[PDB]
């Protein structure tokens, strides 16, 4: 359950690979431009592109899953900031 | 005097420098083409490529420390609760009006993240000296957290009508926002932050330090809990890496001196 800021690219290449599967032409960018947990939380639309993921259809789906992580991440710190506002 | 504009290349790497350990490949760049405050605090990615930063990991290391620099130095004032929750009236106002059948938009679900991202300062001030042991502000926090939870968990799918119920959150988290801002007369909410020069000569607090590099004192004179560390001997660390700011305040020797960012 670690939590995505302390990803490291690593961390980052594994979880490419789960939901961005159909799209492993791309892996090796997040690599390269040393796309870390923190760097994932920041990535935009603009960002893949001068990454170098030109397609549109491409960048679409992986900027989805980027944006899906990001709301996983939020319910998660969400519910973190709940607990911290009961105890 | 704290002016990050009038910063020299040299204070530009020194304080680049505790960011990361990424940054030590490109000090020289910044140094050689003259890098100061006031470029700095408006730098781009491409002047970051200028500089030999090609690596966009890296750039979002010093994009989002100048992000959290450049609140520091133009917008002290406003660093209170009622600010903050224009920041979230504005963000979700702005989802509303983009709102405007069973797939949700990836562009809408950017804007509920970035909706999202208000809260945590709000919420993050809520749980802190004055207002953390204020009921009225507690049940806010509750409020505001709950209807957060309503947004991200719809757009997660996780909770058949996806876009009226988005729109009916946003209105909803507009209306909690306003709250501070139209219906709360405690002046605290408006009150601006000040910064306060505190020496010590021994400092038996801890340092609890966010992921974006806020650092504040947890576990404890003139210092409180939840004041804010903005600089050491005079260094800004605001942005930089819990482990580089621990190294410099122990290499700080017995006499320290801190700016503190103070709490209403």
């Amino acid at each position: 359950p670690k939590a995505v800021y302390l990803w490291t690219v690593s961390d980052v290449l594994k979880w490419y690979r789960r939901h961005c599967g159909e799209y492993t032409q791309y892996e090796q960018l997040f690599a390269q431009h040393d796309i870390t947990g923190r760097a994932l939380l920041r990535i935009t639309d603009s960002s893949l592109q001068r990454m170098g993921v030109t397609d549109n259809r491409d960048r679409e789906a992986i900027w989805r899953e980027i944006v899906k992580q990001r709301l996983k991440t939020d319910i998660m710190e969400i519910r973190d900031m709940e607990r911290l506002n009961i105890y | 005097y704290i002016n990050i504009a009038e910063w020299t290349p040299d204070q530009v790497t020194d304080w680049i420098k505790g960011l990361d350990e990424s940054m030590k490949g490109y000090l020289y760049e910044f140094s050689k083409q003259e890098i100061g405050g006031r470029a700095l605090l408006n730098i781009r990615p491409y002047e970051l490529e200028n500089l030999g930063m090609l690596r966009i990991g890296h750039q979002e290391i010093v994009l989002e420390a100048v992000e959290n620099l450049r609140n520091f130095h133009y917008h002290l004032k406003n660093d209170n609760l009622q600010f903050m929750a224009l920041h979230v009236a504005t963000a979700a106002k702005n989802l509303h009006r983009e709102l405007a059948s069973t797939k949700i938009d990836t562009r809408i679900l950017h804007d509920i993240t970035r909706t999202i991202a208000t809260l945590k300062p709000l919420v993050g001030s809520l749980e802190r000296t004055p207002f953390r042991k204020q009921e009225m502000y507690r049940e806010y926090c509750g409020n505001v957290l709950k209807c957060g939870l309503e947004l991200a968990t719809i757009a997660h799918r996780d909770r058949l009508q996806p876009v009226p119920a988005i729109r009916q959150s946003a209105e909803r988290l507009e209306n909690l926002a306003n709250f501070v801002i139209q219906d709360i007369s405690d002046p605290m909410v408006l009150q601006p932050a000040s910064l306060n020069l505190v020496t010590l000569k021994k400092l038996g607090f801890n340092i609890e330090s966010s992921y974006n590099g806020i650092h504040r004192v947890t576990d404890i004179g003139k210092i409180e809990d939840g004041d804010e560390i903005v600089q050491i001997n005079y260094q800004t660390v605001v942005g930089w890496q819990h482990r580089t700011v621990l190294e410099h305040l122990r290499e700080a020797l017995p006499d320290v001196v801190l700016t503190v960012k103070k709490r209403p």
